[PDB]
């Protein structure tokens, strides 16, 4: 099947000073983002109609609920040790956490930290590994955390036996989006002028999912080694874009094409043909 | 804890620019740390009132990034950028569209 393979929590606590923090969390689906995290009301944003998966209200309110007394109670608890810590302000804080499915069908966990934008702590078989990063601050807060009964037991639960299911009975939830199939357009410019007698042309691909997809300058069957993909950016709406280029002299630039596939198009490329002297859009 | 990461800042449109044709102005800002940042769209130098924004994420080396779109319709010569302010820069930084 094609579309996300993951699910995964990810949280924000930003702290400005020794009275004042703030968190943001969001829930996904690989990069498309499925929960939201109202901090008027301590409760979750459901993005799309099938968001909860196949658990029940009751379930999903006490998720809620466990996530809503973490946020408030990871705060209290960081002001309360930001002295014996050393901390300096303003600092903030990252964490991931959720699980995947492999091929194979196995499904692994996954829980990692950040502080200061560096890796921190990470879950490796339901115990806390401090990162090297994190230098002795981070071994100082596994040695703490681990002696809270319950949380270790609660991430436990949460991470190997809630998360696996959750994400199953989501990825069938939702497969009338995540496993829809949208066709790209395509289109040609000039790119900046790499320099004298040279030029760069840009093959623009946008609105395909899944996000798998082929592009290549070619002259004739003959790809061009020459092109240079871009880094996969995203609309609105659960689509991509991407730039393909290819640097050119002046002279050579008469004769290329871009090809483009992908798995909405049911093997009908698209074809575009550059034209030099100006009479590249009629 | 101590080194900060200064925004990337990609501008596009989501379909081809044709004149007097209403497409989408995307700006995408990434790379960025902390998370605190200020993203504008501008047309002509002035600030356009709705645009939407996804909500925070990150990267799995923990950069931040979000994207900032609204509905435009580009013609010959209006001009439109996206400006961002963060604590890794003294002066909002403008990085203006090109269809070219
Ligand atoms: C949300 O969906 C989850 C996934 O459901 C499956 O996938 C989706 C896409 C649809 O196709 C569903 O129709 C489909 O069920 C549910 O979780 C899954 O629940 C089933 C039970 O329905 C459970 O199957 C059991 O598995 C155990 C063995 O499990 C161990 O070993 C396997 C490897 O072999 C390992 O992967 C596991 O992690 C465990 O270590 C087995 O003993 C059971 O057999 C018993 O029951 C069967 C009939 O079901 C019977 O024939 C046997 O003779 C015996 O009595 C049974 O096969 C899946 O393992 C489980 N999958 C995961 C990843 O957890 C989920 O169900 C809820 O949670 C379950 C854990 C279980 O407690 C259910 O009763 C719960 O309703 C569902 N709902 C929620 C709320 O999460
Ligand atoms: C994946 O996770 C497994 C489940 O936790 C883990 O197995 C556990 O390993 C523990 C050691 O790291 C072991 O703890 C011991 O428990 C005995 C009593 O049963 C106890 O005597 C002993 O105490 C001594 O050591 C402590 C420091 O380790 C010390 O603080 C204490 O005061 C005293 O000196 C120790 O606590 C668990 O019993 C064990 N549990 C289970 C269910 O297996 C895996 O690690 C170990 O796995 C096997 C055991 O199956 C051992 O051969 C090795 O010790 C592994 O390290 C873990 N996997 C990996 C790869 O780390
Ligand atoms: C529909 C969508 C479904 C989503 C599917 C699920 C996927 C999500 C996947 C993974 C989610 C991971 C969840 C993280 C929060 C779990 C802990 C918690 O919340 O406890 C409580 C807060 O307890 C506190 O207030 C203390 C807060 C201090 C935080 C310290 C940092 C811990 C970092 C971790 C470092 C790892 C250390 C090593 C770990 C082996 C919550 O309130 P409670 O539940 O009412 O009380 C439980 C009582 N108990 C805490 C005593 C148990
Ligand atoms: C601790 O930090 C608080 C919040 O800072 C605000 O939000 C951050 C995200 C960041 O953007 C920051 O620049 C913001 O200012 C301070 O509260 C703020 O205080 C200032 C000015 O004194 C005020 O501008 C803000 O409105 C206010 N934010 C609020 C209330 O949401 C704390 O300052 C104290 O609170 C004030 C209301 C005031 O009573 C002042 O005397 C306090 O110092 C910061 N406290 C400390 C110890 O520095
Ligand atoms: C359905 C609903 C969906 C609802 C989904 C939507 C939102 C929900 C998201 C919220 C929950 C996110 C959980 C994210 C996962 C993992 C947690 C990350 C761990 O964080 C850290 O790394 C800790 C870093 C600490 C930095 C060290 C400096 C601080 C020192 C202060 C000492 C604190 C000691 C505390 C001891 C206790
Ligand atoms: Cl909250
Ligand atoms: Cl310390
Ligand atoms: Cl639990
Ligand atoms: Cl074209
Ligand atoms: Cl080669
Ligand atoms: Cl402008
Ligand atoms: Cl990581
Ligand atoms: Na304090």
């Amino acid at each position: 099947f094609q579309g996300p393979t993951s699910f995964h929590v990810i949280q924000t606590s930003s702290f400005t000073n020794s009275t004042w923090a703030q968190t943001q969390g969001s829930g996904w689906l690989d990069d498309l983002q499925i929960h939201g995290w109202d901090s008027d009301s301590g409760t979750a944003i459901f993005l799309k109609p099938w968001s909860k998966g196949n658990f029940s209200d009751k379930e999903v309110a006490e998720l809620e609920e466990i996530f809503r007394v973490y946020i408030f109670g990871f705060a209290r608890e960081v002001q309360d040790f930001a002295g014996d810590f050393q901390m300096k302000y303003p600092f903030e804080i990252q964490g991931i956490a959720g699980c995947e499915l492999h091929s194979g069908g196995a499904i692994v966990s996954f829980l990692r930290g950040a502080l200061g934008g560096l890796d921190f702590l990470s879950v490796k078989n339901a115990s806390c590994v401090p990162s090297p990063e994190g230098g002795s601050r981070a071994q100082k807060f596994c040695a703490l955390i681990i002696q809270y009964q319950g949380i270790m037991e609660t991430v436990r639960i949460l991470l190997y036996e809630t998360c696996p299911r959750y994400l199953l009975g989501v990825l069938n939830a939702g497969k009338a989006d995540l496993q829809r199939q949208v066709k790209p357009e395509a289109w040609l410019s000039s790119g900046p002028s790499p320099g004298p007698g040279r030029l760069q042309l840009v093959c623009h691909v946008s609105g395909f999912y899944p996000k798998p997809v082929w592009v290549m300058w070619m002259r004739g069957e003959q790809e061009q080694q020459g092109t240079q993909l871009g880094d996969i950016l995203p609309n609105a709406n659960w689509t991509w874009y991407l730039r393909a280029t290819l640097d050119v002299a002046d002279g050579e630039a008469a004769g290329l094409s871009c090809r483009v596939k992908h798995s909405s198009l049911e093997g009908q490329d698209i074809i575009l043909y550059w034209r030099g002297s100006g009479l590249n859009d009629i | 804890p101590k080194i900060q990461r200064t925004p990337k800042i990609q501008v596009y449109s989501r379909h081809p620019a044709e004149n007097g044709k209403s497409n989408f102005l995307n700006c995408y800002v990434s790379g960025f740390h902390p998370s605190d940042i200020e993203v504008d769209l501008l047309k002509n130098g002035e600030r356009i009132e709705k645009v939407e924004h996804s909500d925070l994420s990150f990267s799995k080396d923990w950069s931040f990034y979000l994207l900032y779109y609204t509905e435009f319709t580009p013609t010959e010569k209006d001009e439109y950028a996206c400006r961002v302010n963060h604590v890794t820069l003294s002066q909002p930084k403008i990085v203006k569209w090109d269809r070219d």
